[PDB]
RNA sequence: GGCAUUGCCGCGAAGCUACCAUCCGCUGGAUUAUGGCUGAACGCCUCUAAGUCAGAAUCCAUGCUAGAACGCGGUGAU
RNA sequence: AAAGUUACCACAGGGAUAACUGGCUUGUGGCAGUCAAGCGUUCAUAGCGACAUUGCUCGGCUCUUCCUAUCAUACCGAAGCAGAAUUCGGUAAGCGUUGGAUUGUUCACCCACUAAUAGGGAACGUGAGCUGGGUUUAGACCGUCGUGAGACAGGUUAGUUUUACCCUACUGAU
RNA sequence: AGGGAAUCUGAACGAGAUUCCCACUGUCCCUAUCUA
């Protein structure tokens, strides 16, 4: 068959670094709803 | 419409091809060879001509 | 609909917006063309018919109690230089066509001047209203 | 075509020879092929088989636990309520414009001491949080107290908006 | 329209119905935007997608609305036929209940698109687009009891008899299980039970029979005792231009007293007593005489078992709905025989001849051998009809010979005479 | 315009401006209506309206 | 015949050309959805787990086009 | 006597930034209640709580390539699917996806033909492959006359990537 | 010796404008060939 396209596992850099910015958003907000 | 590779088609061809429509090509070619076979002959007695 | 066996290539000579003249004595005098049915698809392409294929037309002279409605016609005379299978290329001296049913039943109780060979085959009852046949 | 044309014609000459077999290893061939395609399935095939079969699984805990139980026994971009003296009303508004798309008449107001909720238009914008401006541009949203018309009718004449009303499609409040 | 309805769209149960018009502007429009487009066409995308699953369930709606029939429109007989089988009222409530749907799908499709052009970021435009298609889902959710109801309905007005009102007609009444179902089994190609008990049919069955050059149908009853199964004869009987065969059973049979057929005749006398009525029968012999004191009655002893007094029946009962120089045959064609088709002897006739050689388009019929010559060796004919640029056919005649050898003698009166030097 | 001609007094022919300038429309007015005691029928209906002038 | 910014008109070969003309445009395996066989897992069952047959205009071949000018071969010529 | 107040706030001035895919985006709304797997620092009476459910309600001409979220063509599954016709669904991008009248703001649509006339991408694809209709003598700064209200044909200004007998893709040729 | 008929505009008009009717044409369907 026609085989259809594949997803990349290169993660790029912006990608990467923003995926960092993310996890430490997804930190500031947890330790803050450990308080209530 | 049924494409030119559709299978069902080739099959129906198939069914055909062991009938009537290789037969009368098996005996055409058998034609052509003996007519072949009769030019030989015809060369092989200019050959004699010659050979005279 | 209505036509019999199968239906072999000649040219086309009668395109989408040509005024044909009219041969049953149904009461029109000429025929004007707007769509032809069963016909091929380009880019660009007007539909163009050619004798013995149903086309829809409109009366432009003519009765009318057979205007005020698009109705099916089908060419009898073409004019344009087709090819027959014994040997010749023929044309007419004029386009011609006559009105029927989508059935391919005749308005008109008889058809003037020559009817194409092709056309009298294809469709019995347009032979059935021939005076002239080629 | 008469009237029952197969269960006449079951009732005359069967269903099939294997009709049974066909069936009875269909119905067990199910408890695998379930399995079959939650581990294939990809893409929103699987999100929907997924939804769906979470489903099938609380309505039988349902069944189950009933039978137990049983067993024992500058313009504004924001939604507004304009009042019905709007012909030449702005004379402190001189370039706020309010489109007529984002005027919603009726609230769909629930009342909390009896669940019933009733679809009934606003008459006064009173209290909007956020802004005083928009306590006087009429302004619907969250937390915004409003007045509620009781003509179609123990009854409490103000409520409070819940939704973002810029969100969703109506304004839905609740009695004080 | 017209008789009969079995071509109507079919009816989503109300959660399927959301899975096709739903997932249909899933895949159907495009689905892909960022947050980082200009606000426009956001907007644009959104508003897309509200309009396209409006226009969406409105189809679906307008498909059913269309295609049922319109009960208290169609004709006297079928609006009380739908109204015996159907809850009539709850068929109208079913319907209006759809109507009302589409009318609502219609506002909130109008609603949010209105609501849309007004959305500042891509969350908002999201929050409404998803706002105005679950509302849509939350009108159709309320529609899994009149969908449900408009499923079965479809699917069993798609198999009811088409009776004409305008063509000759003849109902066929009598207590349930005297033996009607033998008659019409009897008379026409009609599958009827013959069952013994009570109610075996349950609907007007339906059978075509030709006498005199003319369409007929005879249809079959439940019978009469009040239910929705006995009040569609009833009402068959009174609403169709027709004759009433009434079937009585002079036998220890049925398991009813024929003292009950005569209360229920006289009962039933008065929906009846325009129809010009046949009894037919399958102190005691006086009380058929009391049946006989009916205007318009006419009594008929018959037997099932012979197939010529249940044609005779027939025979009275098509009479009473009327009235309510030489050629040239050669001998050849006189001599011969008749075409029996399940003869195993005959002559073959090139049907038979082209499928004992092979196949219909790959036989080629040999127009040779079938025309009358002097001589059958030259029936294989070649005939050159062209010979050196002029035909042959135009060349053709015949005593040729004769006539060459004429110009032979206008030869020699040239040859003498000097004329080639 | 001719039947309007024997059935009215004055027939005047427009097309005023604020039409599209391009489509092929004209507004005509009949004012004064003649209100007939004998009117003749064959001239109304369509059927002898449209009946095409002979050849030259 | 010189000549006419090819003065103008009719026909018109060769050439070029038009569905405005004519001809020609394929057959084997592997599969997808699906339908199955034997059959476990699980002392029933089960098209699947090990196996296995069929099955789309799908794929890969056959066919159709170029030939690597730093791929190769065989053969003629002193 | 004049004074308090101003997010009712209208004009001149000073501050503070706006507008960065941190895998974006798609089909099922919101509000309130009814259940309610559990978790709450013990734990249902510190509270959160999914699926359901109940309440009313800038446009368009032409080509190349690609995507499938497929309208048709191919093969299937479900459907009161008698046959024909059809509805929903699965695999599927191999190949197809027409011709005319349309301009009070078309962000509409008409009337046929066709097997069907499917939806999108090529981030300002296709305005240095191009036109058909809109700003008002549309940028920025400064000045003059002006109560709440605007003008002056004042005055100064900026509006450079387009051609490359470059570069190389692509066709063909030595 | 190119038409014709209406209308909008300043009864014919004026190479005013628009619309329609009739005729004509490679503008097009659909390009093909020749010469400079």
């Amino acid at each position: 068959m026609r085989v259809r396209k594949r997803q990349s596992r290169r993660t790029s850099t912006k990608l990467k670094e923003g995926i960092k910015k993310k996890a430490s958003a997804h930190r500031k907000k947890e330790k803050k709803m450990a308080k209530k | 419409a049924k494409s030119l590779r559709a299978s069902s088609h080739l099959n129906a061809k198939s069914v055909k091809r062991r009938g009537v429509f290789q037969k009368a090509v098996d005996a055409r070619e058998q034609r052509i060879s003996d007519k072949l076979k009769e030019d030989l002959l015809k060369q092989k007695l200019e050959d004699l001509k010659k050979k005279e | 609909n209505g036509a019999q066996g199968t239906k072999f290539r000649i040219s086309l000579g009668l395109p989408v917006g040509a005024i044909m003249n009219c041969a049953d004595n149904s009461g029109a005098r000429n025929l004007y063309i707007i769509a032809v049915k069963g016909s091929g698809s380009r880019l660009n392409r007007l539909p163009a018919a050619s004798l013995g294929d149903m086309v829809m037309a409109t009366v432009k002279k003519g009765k009318p109690e057979l205007r005020k409605k698009v109705m099916p016609a089908i060419v009898v005379r073409q004019a344009k230089s087709w090819r027959r299978r014994d040997g010749v290329f023929l044309y007419f001296e004029d386009n011609a066509g006559v009105i029927a049913n989508p059935k391919g039943e005749m308005k008109g109780s008889a058809i003037t001047g020559p009817v194409g060979k092709e056309c009298a085959d294809l469709w019995p009852r347009v032979a059935s209203n021939s005076g002239v046949v080629v | 075509p008469q009237n029952d044309y197969i269960e006449r014609h079951i009732k005359q000459h069967g269903k099939r020879l294997d009709h049974e077999e066909r069936k009875r290893k269909r119905e067990a061939r199910e408890s695998h092929k379930i399995s079959e395609r939650a581990q294939k399935l990809t893409g929103w095939k699987g999100k929907q088989f997924a939804k769906k079969r979470y489903a099938e699984k609380v309505s039988m805990r349902k069944k189950i636990k009933a039978h137990e139980q049983s067993k024992v026994k500058r313009m504004i971009t924001k939604h507004t309520f304009v009042g019905e003296g709007f012909t030449r009303r702005p004379v402190k508004m001189e370039r706020i414009i309010r489109p007529s798309a984002l005027r919603q008449k009726k609230a769909n107001v629930t009342h909390p001491e009896l669940g019933v909720t009733v679809f009934l238009p606003i008459l006064a914008v009173k209290k909007n949080p956020q802004s005083p401006m928009y306590t006087q541009l009429g302004v619907l949203t969250k937390g915004t107290i409003i007045e509620v018309n009781v003509s179609e009718l123990v009854w409490g004449k103000y409520a409070q908006v819940t939704n973002e009303p810029d969100r969703d499609g109506c304004v839905n409040a609740v009695l004080l | 329209m017209q008789l009969s309805w079995k071509d109507i769209p079919t009816v989503a149960p109300a959660n399927d119905l959301l899975d096709i018009v739903l997932n249909r502007t899933q895949r159907k429009t495009p689905t892909v935007i960022r947050p980082g487009f200009k606000i426009t066409r956001i907007r644009a995308f959104y508003m897309r997608k509200v309009k396209y699953t409006g226009e969406g369930f409105v189809e679906k709606f307008e498909d059913i609305l269309k295609g049922f029939p319109n009960i208290n429109d169609v004709h006297p007989f079928h609006r009380d036929l739908m109204d015996t089988l159907y809850e009539k009222n709850h068929y109208k409530i079913s319907l209006a209940a759809i109507s009302r749907a589409k009318s609502l799908v219609e506002q909130v499709a109008r609603d949010y698109v209105r609501l849309l052009k007004f959305g500042q970021s891509l969350f908002q435009c999201k929050q409404l687009k998803r706002a105005a298609l679950g509302r849509m889902a939350t009108i159709v959710k309320k529609l899994r009891d009149p969908l449900a109801y408009l499923e079965q309905v479809r699917q069993h007005i798609g198999r009811l008899p088409s009776i004409d009102p305008n063509t000759r007609t003849l109902l066929i009444c009598g207590y349930p299980n005297v033996g009607k179902s033998s008659f019409l089994r009897c008379i026409t190609k009609s599958d009827v039970d013959v069952q013994p008990y009570a109610f075996t049919t349950k609907s007007l069955y339906v059978g075509h029979f030709d006498y005199k050059y003319l369409r007929f149908q005879a249809i079959d009853t439940p019978g009469i005792l009040m239910n929705n199964i006995e009040m569609q004869s009833i009402y068959a009987i009174a609403h169709l231009r027709s004759c009433v065969l009434y079937f009585m059973d002079l036998s220890e049979q049925c398991g009813f007293t024929i003292e009950a057929q005569v209360k229920l005749f006289h009962s039933i006398k008065p929906l009846f007593a325009n129809k010009s009525v046949m009894v037919v029968i399958n102190e005691r012999a006086q009380l058929l005489e009391s049946v006989k004191e009916v205007p318009g009655v006419e009594i008929m002893t018959s037997s099932c078992q012979l197939e010529e007094n249940v044609m005779e029946v027939r025979n009275k009962a098509c009479e009473k709905l009327l009235a309510s120089r030489t050629p040239f045959i050669p001998e050849s064609v006189k001599n011969l025989k008749k075409y029996d088709p399940e003869d195993p002897n005959r002559r073959k006739l090139a049907r038979d001849i082209e499928a004992e050689n092979g196949g219909a388009g790959v036989f080629n019929v040999n127009l040779k051998d079938k025309y009358l010559l002097e001589d059958d060796e030259w029936k294989n004919d070649i005939m050159p009809e062209i010979l050196d640029g002029k035909n042959v056919y135009d060349f053709l005649d015949p005593e040729i010979a004769a006539k060459l050898q004429a110009l032979e003698e206008e030869e020699e009166k040239l040859e003498n005479e000097g004329f080639y030097n | 315009i001719w039947v309007f001609q024997q059935l009215f007094e004055k027939v005047e022919a427009t097309k005023p401006p604020a039409s599209r300038n391009v489509s092929a429309e004209i507004f005509v007015v009949c004012k004064g209506f003649k209100a007939p005691k004998r009117l003749d029928p064959r001239l109304l209906d369509p059927k002898e309206v449209f009946e095409e002038l002979p050849d030259g």
